[PDB]
RNA sequence: CGUGAGGGAAAGGUGAAAAGAACCCCGGGAGGGGAGUGAAAUAGAGCCUGAAACCGUGGGCUUACAAGCAGUCACGGCCCC
RNA sequence: GAAUGCCGGCAUGAGUAACGAUAAAGAGGGUGAGAAUCCCUCUCGCCGUAAGCCCAAGGGUUCCUACGCAAUGGUCGUCAG
RNA sequence: CGAUGUCGGCUCGUCGCAUCCUGGGGCUGAAGAAGGUCCCAAGGGUUGGGCUGUUCGCCCAUUAAAGCGGCACGCGAGCUGGGUUCAGAACGUCGUGAGACAGUUCGGUCUCUAUCCGCCACGGGCGCAGGAGGCUUGAGGGGGGCUCUUCCUAGUACGAGAGGACCGGAAGGGACGCACCUCUGGUUUCCCAGCUGUCCCUCCAGGGGCAUAAGCUGGGUAGCCAUGUGCGGAAGGGAUAACCGCUGAAAGCAUCUAAGCGGGAAGCCCGCCCCAAGAUGAGGCCUCCCACGGCAGCCGGUAAGGACCCGGGAAGACCACCCGGUGGAUGGGCCGGGGGUGUAAGCGCCGCGAGGCGUUGAGCCGACCGGUCCCAAUCGUCCGAGGUCU
């Protein structure tokens, strides 16, 4: 494989 | 729930089912025997029975009624002149469905034949 | 949804146990009265074409 | 057994047989036995039969009338013992069986659509010529 | 404490004292006694009634021996009535008079696999305002790590109907003994053609 | 079948023409009012120089409804609108006459003042 | 693979010798069973050796009232030597 | 024996999701070892400022015919780019 | 910190009791009615709105009451995403500035597939020492449990008056629950009619496709339904809570207690409805088969029975369940009835004509109630006891 789909952002634990 | 409901859907919408029965009727009356799936056979039985009974009546109205489904004057003419007269004394049960032994290779469907009786 | 995933690999014991209910059942067969061939009940005989005692369709 | 027959048999002791036939569109007067503490009197109710739904003994018919400015509809069981009598007031010619549409009509427009049913008026008047 | 078997015929209404009366019509009689249950032999008391006669060409050998041991014709169904011991050998609708109050058991109509809303009248979800594929869903089923499980008996979807139901304190409106008919005011479980039990009421 | 937010025509000379039901005075949490039920409503529309004016929070009895009312004799009556008659805390009509027919149910509910004043009890 | 500059694999071995399996059988073929070759054919070309995970067939013991980091110690039953 | 290690192989999830527009099919006849799926006919439906026809770019034999069905075709295949 | 998603809402609840209501009490500065305060009680119940993202709170209209809390401030592999909590932009304020702010303002991507436990349902297997077809006992579970108004008692007891009961007895409600479809009211994908456009069959007339996965419009049976109908909460028995006692010492009196007995709650036990013998502690009763042939075991043919296969079903996802299989009405057709639509076509007459009238409540016509072997459930196959021991 060559291409990585970006991972989802996290839930903002702010 | 389906409680006390008559009539198969045959995974067709309302107008497709109708033409199925209509095209199956023209086929059966054109040839006298056809092979279909068992469910389609079991339902064509009453669709074709009624047309044949209207042909026993034999009036203009009946011909016009019958023509709504068969649309073919020559075939309707055969139904009224050759098919109906051999059922005059038969009170319904003009068709029959017999089940076949072998299934289709490509989808496993059970087949059966539908014919006009003697 | 949040994409449910298996938590452990299924053992050979658990996998096959789930297939406890997977055997084909053999087909129902009866001898045909006219030609004595074996065929499913309630079907026109595919070997001789007889059903209910009469030749129904040529084979 | 015959479940349909048994139902009829249970209903037969209550089935009425003395009322005039009428149709949606006919004007009609129902004399209805009504109670008011602690006596009972006869209150007429005149209007157009806008609907009749048939279920054997369980047929019921709806009559519509305006009344001191407000439209009032009433539903009667056709075999109710509370009905003293029914008088046929006017035979009306409808093209359909349920006349809900006259709820939104002016008086003059209802008259245009429900013109007098000549044929059944003559039927009435040609009856009542009897011994 | 009396009881009779029967069959739901269908509903209609009558007129009684210038009042409409919704009634179910039950064809109840006539039920032969086919076995009596004695405290000596069985430890309790009840009567095994039979109902609807049967073509013997369908009644098997061990069952024929049962009917014959009581000298009754083969019947289609057998049901007991607890603490009922009729003096005769045949129970009929003549055991119920108008004005009495009965309890009717029947097998309810079968909804099959029913949703949480049809079964338990759950509120469902919104149909707008961003609701996402949950309009008929049941919401939350639990808590979090405490208790970290779902209760036994938490209402969820599943089968619904085709089960034993009894309606209490039903008025008897009329009895027509010549046709074995029993007119009960109200509604009875199950479809027309279903088996029903009609017992005296346990209410006061 | 009257509930909060339902508008009723006003069947008397109180001066109010339209009221909007704001509570059904039939217990703790009744959902609907029918003929004979008292409601609390707001006057949304009234004629000039009335005994009542727009804004007043009044009590009313419902005298006729668009959902047909059923009756023990198996009959049923159904009007063209939802109408009400304005009353005082002692349930007497706050006007001096009533317009239109009214439901006979009002009689055995003790609204005999309205029943008499009405031109037709149906 | 990348527009391009550029990036950049995998893939060796029958047997001494093709003697590389005529011919027959089932089969549409593929594949197999015989026949034949060879010291050897689970050396038959998807070929030296042929481990492990993994999948199957057969057999011995065993299991449907039972609480489990799966073993360990004990005793008893059954099968083998 | 572990480096979310590197290469390879093989499991699990599982006979599960899916098989890519809800424009739609049915029958008879033929071919063939084999046919829902190929050919032929009748019926039915869909597009018709297109889902028809003609250029340009880009692609590069895909065109026609004969013989083929291991793989490619999301199933089948006697058909096919 | 190689991730434990954060407010409020919605949905679904469940528990606690320091009890908001309802039930039971003692004391009262308790006349009555109504309160106050404390005790017992967690069975059930605890409304609809305006404002704000709000929790909170205020307010409207009611109520028996409009209770406080735990469950990761319950619950985002259940939803929401208004607020918080990224990147844009603006205002006030701070900073020379870049920028900043528990200061404000407008906007701003929330992940189809459940492996294990758990939960709702439904089967398959084996077991329940002989094998079978029935009908049952109920160990143990589950469900339910709310409450108001008016009247009578009686304008009595009480009170100067206003006001106004206990106990006992009737009637009518709200919400909730289970079932039902007779009525009311929905739907009813082709059950009937009307209508436009277009293409077609066959020129007229009659019709068919398409305009949605019904072209549109007016209706609409069975089924499934609530807005509709029936019915439920109990009664009753028992044991108690706080509390009130009888007899009664220790302790010549007194004491509900130390011996002993009674009264006493919407609560506890039973009662009602439902599941229920895998209740392996595998229960009981009724009926049927039966000592089979060959070497507590094995292999054969059977018995009573069972399954397969088939026509079906208000039963159902598959499975299961239930009915039927020619000695038969199971489905399909036909016939009668119901029911819907609302007067077919053709012909005759009238009008120049669109039309109208008549034949005619005609024609068509799903499912409902029945009849009728006209068609199809043909013909068959396979399993299945020989009963261990004291
Ligand atoms: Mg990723
Ligand atoms: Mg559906
Ligand atoms: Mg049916
Ligand atoms: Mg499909
Ligand atoms: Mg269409
Ligand atoms: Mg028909
Ligand atoms: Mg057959
Ligand atoms: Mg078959
Ligand atoms: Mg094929
Ligand atoms: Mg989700
Ligand atoms: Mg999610
Ligand atoms: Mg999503
Ligand atoms: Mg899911
Ligand atoms: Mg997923
Ligand atoms: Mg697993
Ligand atoms: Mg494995
Ligand atoms: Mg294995
Ligand atoms: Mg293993
Ligand atoms: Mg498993
Ligand atoms: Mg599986
Ligand atoms: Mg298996
Ligand atoms: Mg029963
Ligand atoms: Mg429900
Ligand atoms: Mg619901
Ligand atoms: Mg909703
Ligand atoms: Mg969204
Ligand atoms: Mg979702
Ligand atoms: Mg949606
Ligand atoms: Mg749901
Ligand atoms: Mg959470
Ligand atoms: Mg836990
Ligand atoms: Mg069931
Ligand atoms: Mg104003
Ligand atoms: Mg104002
Ligand atoms: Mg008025
Ligand atoms: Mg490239
Ligand atoms: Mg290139
Ligand atoms: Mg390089
Ligand atoms: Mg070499
Ligand atoms: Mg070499
Ligand atoms: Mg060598
Ligand atoms: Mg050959
Ligand atoms: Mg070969
Ligand atoms: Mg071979
Ligand atoms: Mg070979
Ligand atoms: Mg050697
Ligand atoms: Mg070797
Ligand atoms: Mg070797
Ligand atoms: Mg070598
Ligand atoms: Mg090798
Ligand atoms: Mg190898
Ligand atoms: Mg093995
Ligand atoms: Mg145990
Ligand atoms: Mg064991
Ligand atoms: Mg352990
Ligand atoms: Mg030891
Ligand atoms: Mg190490
Ligand atoms: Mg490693
Ligand atoms: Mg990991
Ligand atoms: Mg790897
Ligand atoms: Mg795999
Ligand atoms: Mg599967
Ligand atoms: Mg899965
Ligand atoms: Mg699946
Ligand atoms: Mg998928
Ligand atoms: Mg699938
Ligand atoms: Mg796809
Ligand atoms: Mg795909
Ligand atoms: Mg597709
Ligand atoms: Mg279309
Ligand atoms: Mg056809
Ligand atoms: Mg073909
Ligand atoms: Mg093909
Ligand atoms: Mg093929
Ligand atoms: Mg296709
Ligand atoms: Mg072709
Ligand atoms: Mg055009
Ligand atoms: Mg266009
Ligand atoms: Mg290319
Ligand atoms: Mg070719
Ligand atoms: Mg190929
Ligand atoms: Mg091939
Ligand atoms: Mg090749
Ligand atoms: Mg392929
Ligand atoms: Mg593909
Ligand atoms: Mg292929
Ligand atoms: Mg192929
Ligand atoms: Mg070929
Ligand atoms: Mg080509
Ligand atoms: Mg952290
Ligand atoms: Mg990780
Ligand atoms: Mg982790
Ligand atoms: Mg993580
Ligand atoms: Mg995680
Ligand atoms: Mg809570
Ligand atoms: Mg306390
Ligand atoms: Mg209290
Ligand atoms: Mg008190
Ligand atoms: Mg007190
Ligand atoms: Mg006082
Ligand atoms: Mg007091
Ligand atoms: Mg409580
Ligand atoms: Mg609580
Ligand atoms: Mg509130
Ligand atoms: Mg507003
Ligand atoms: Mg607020
Ligand atoms: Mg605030
Ligand atoms: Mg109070
Ligand atoms: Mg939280
Ligand atoms: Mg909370
Ligand atoms: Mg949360
Ligand atoms: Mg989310
Ligand atoms: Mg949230
Ligand atoms: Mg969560
Ligand atoms: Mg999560
Ligand atoms: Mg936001
Ligand atoms: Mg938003
Ligand atoms: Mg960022
Ligand atoms: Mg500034
Ligand atoms: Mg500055
Ligand atoms: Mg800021
Ligand atoms: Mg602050
Ligand atoms: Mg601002
Ligand atoms: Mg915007
Ligand atoms: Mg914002
Ligand atoms: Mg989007
Ligand atoms: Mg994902
Ligand atoms: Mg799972
Ligand atoms: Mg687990
Ligand atoms: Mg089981
Ligand atoms: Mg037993
Ligand atoms: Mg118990
Ligand atoms: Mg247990
Ligand atoms: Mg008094
Ligand atoms: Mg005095
Ligand atoms: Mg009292
Ligand atoms: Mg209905
Ligand atoms: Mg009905
Ligand atoms: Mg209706
Ligand atoms: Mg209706
Ligand atoms: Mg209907
Ligand atoms: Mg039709
Ligand atoms: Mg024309
Ligand atoms: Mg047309
Ligand atoms: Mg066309
Ligand atoms: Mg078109
Ligand atoms: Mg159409
Ligand atoms: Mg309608
Ligand atoms: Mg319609
Ligand atoms: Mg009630
Ligand atoms: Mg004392
Ligand atoms: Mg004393
Ligand atoms: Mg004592
Ligand atoms: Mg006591
Ligand atoms: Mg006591
Ligand atoms: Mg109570
Ligand atoms: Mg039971
Ligand atoms: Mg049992
Ligand atoms: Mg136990
Ligand atoms: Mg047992
Ligand atoms: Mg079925
Ligand atoms: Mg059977
Ligand atoms: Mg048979
Ligand atoms: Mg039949
Ligand atoms: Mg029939
Ligand atoms: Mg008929
Ligand atoms: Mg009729
Ligand atoms: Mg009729
Ligand atoms: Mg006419
Ligand atoms: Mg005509
Ligand atoms: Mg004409
Ligand atoms: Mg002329
Ligand atoms: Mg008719
Ligand atoms: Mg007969
Ligand atoms: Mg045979
Ligand atoms: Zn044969």
């Amino acid at each position: 494989p060559v291409y990585i789909p970006q991972p989802r952002p996290p839930h903002p634990r702010l | 729930m389906r409680h006390l409901k008559s009539g198969r859907k045959l995974n067709r919408h309302s107008s497709h089912r109708l033409a199925l029965y209509r095209n199956q009727a023209k086929s059966l009356l054109t040839h006298g025997r056809i092979t279909t799936t068992v469910p389609k056979a079991k339902e064509l039985r009453g669709f074709v029975d009624h047309l044949i009974h209207l042909a026993k009546r034999g009036d203009l109205h009946a011909r016009r009624l019958v023509l709504r489904d068969l649309q073919d004057v020559k075939l309707v003419r055969k139904l009224f002149d050759e098919i109906a007269p051999r059922y005059r004394d038969r009170q319904g049960g003009y068709t029959r469905v017999l089940k076949l032994a072998e299934r289709r290779r490509g989808d496993g469907a059970p087949l059966a034949l539908v014919e006009l009786v003697e | 949804a949040k994409h449910p995933v298996p938590k452990k690999k299924t053992s050979k014991a658990r996998r096959d146990a789930r297939r406890s209910h997977h055997a084909l059942t053999p087909p129902t067969l009866v001898p045909c009265p006219e030609c004595k061939a074996m065929k499913p009940p309630h079907t026109v005989c595919p070997e001789c074409g007889y059903y209910a005692g009469r030749k129904v369709l040529e084979v | 057994m015959n479940r349909g027959a048994l139902i009829k048999l249970v209903e037969s002791r209550y089935v009425r047989t003395d009322l005039p036939e009428f149709r949606p569109g006919d004007t009609v007067r129902v004399s209805y036995k009504v109670k008011e503490g602690n006596r009972t009197r006869i209150q007429d109710f005149e209007g157009i039969v806008i609907r009749i739904r048939r279920n054997g003994f369980n047929t019921t018919f709806t009559v519509r009338k305006v009344s001191y400015g407000v439209g009032v509809e009433r539903i009667f069981p056709l075999h109710s013992p509370l009905i003293q009598k029914i008088d046929i007031v006017q035979r009306g010619r409808a093209r359909r069986a349920k006349l809900y549409f006259i709820r939104n009509l002016s008086d003059r427009e209802i008259r245009r659509k429900l013109r007098a049913d000549r044929k059944r008026i003559d039927q009435d008047r040609a009856a009542e010529r009897a011994a | 404490m009396k009881g009779i078997l029967g069959v739901k015929v269908g509903m209609t209404r009558i007129f009684r004292d210038d009042r409409a009366v919704p009634v179910t019509v039950i064809l109840a009689g006539p039920c032969p006694v086919v076995q009596r249950r004695t405290p000596e032999k069985d430890g309790y008391t009840a009567v095994q009634l039979g109902f609807l006669p049967q073509n013997p060409k369908r009644v098997n050998r061990p069952l024929k021996g049962h009917f014959a041991k009581a000298g009754v014709e083969p019947v289609r169904i057998l049901r007991e009535i607890r603490d009922f011991n009729p003096e005769g050998d045949t129970v009929t609708v003549e055991i119920f008079k108008p004005g009495e109050r009965v309890d009717v058991t029947g097998t309810s109509k079968g909804r099959g696999f029913a949703g949480v809303m049809k079964r338990w009248n759950f509120a469902g979800g919104p149909d707008s305002h961003g609701a996402h594929k949950i309009h008929r869903h049941p919401g939350s089923i639990g808590n979090r790590k405490t208790p970290g499980r779902v209760y036994k008996g938490k209402k969820m979807a599943g089968h619904y109907g085709a089960e034993r139901v009894t309606v209490m304190n039903l008025e008897v409106v009329d009895v027509i003994p010549e046709e074995n008919l029993l007119l009960v005011k109200g509604a009875v479980p199950g479809p027309n053609g279903g088996l029903v039990i009609v017992r005296e009421t346990k209410k006061a | 079948m009257i509930q909060p937010q339902t508008y009723l025509e006003v069947a008397d000379n109180t001066g109010a023409r339209k009221i909007m039901c704001i509570r059904v005075l039939k217990g703790s949490n009744a959902k609907y009012a029918t003929v004979g039920d008292v409601i609390v409503a707001s006057v949304k529309e009234a004629i000039p120089r009335g005994a009542v004016k727009e804004g007043d929070v009044v009590k009313a009895v419902v005298v006729r409804t668009k959902k047909e009312i059923k009756r023990p004799d198996g009959s049923a009556i159904r009007f063209d609108d939802n109408a009400a008659v304005i009353i005082n805390n002692q349930l007497e009509p706050r006007g001096t006459r009533v317009f239109g027919p009214v439901a006979r149910e009002l009689r055995e509910k003790g609204f005999m003042k309205i029943v008499s004043l009405a031109p037709e009890v149906l």
